[PDB]
């Protein structure tokens, strides 16, 4: 869905550099990017959200 | 404040590798400063290479 919000927003590819293919990024971690473009707003900002959701998920399902 | 810049390519570089830069400064010439750099890789294999001409910042000397 943000790979997709990069080519409907007009000026996205130049500011996401190292794409945002985050599925490969934990499934293979030598292809991971830098510690200090992550850290950049853009890409932090969403990602730090995904994270609060997940933990919203492992919480619900193993409730049942 | 930098003024010429040169860089030599010695070996290649891939995607998702990590560069080691090491800066010195080295000399003078009539109030610039010499800048020589060395980029390697994680393999610790010679990368770049190069010099740089960087004014001195807006200088007023003053005397007693």
């Amino acid at each position: 869905t943000l790979s997709e919000l990069i080519r409907t927003t007009l000026d996205a590819e130049k500011v996401f550099t190292q794409g945002l293919n985050i599925l490969e990024w934990l499934e293979n971690p030598s292809n991971t990017p830098d510690k200090d473009y992550l850290l950049s707003i853009p890409i932090s900002c969403p990602l730090i959200g995904v994270i609060q959701l997940a933990h919203y998920v492992v919480t619900a399902k193993l409730l049942g | 404040r930098v003024r010429g810049y040169t860089c030599q390519f010695v070996d290649m570089v891939l995607p998702n590798t990590a560069l080691k830069t090491s800066i010195q400064h080295v000399g003078m010439i009539n109030g610039r400063k010499l800048i020589k750099f060395e980029t390697r890789n994680e393999d610790d294999v010679v990368v770049l290479t190069g010099e740089a001409e960087i004014e001195q910042p807006v200088t007023t000397f003053v005397f007693t």
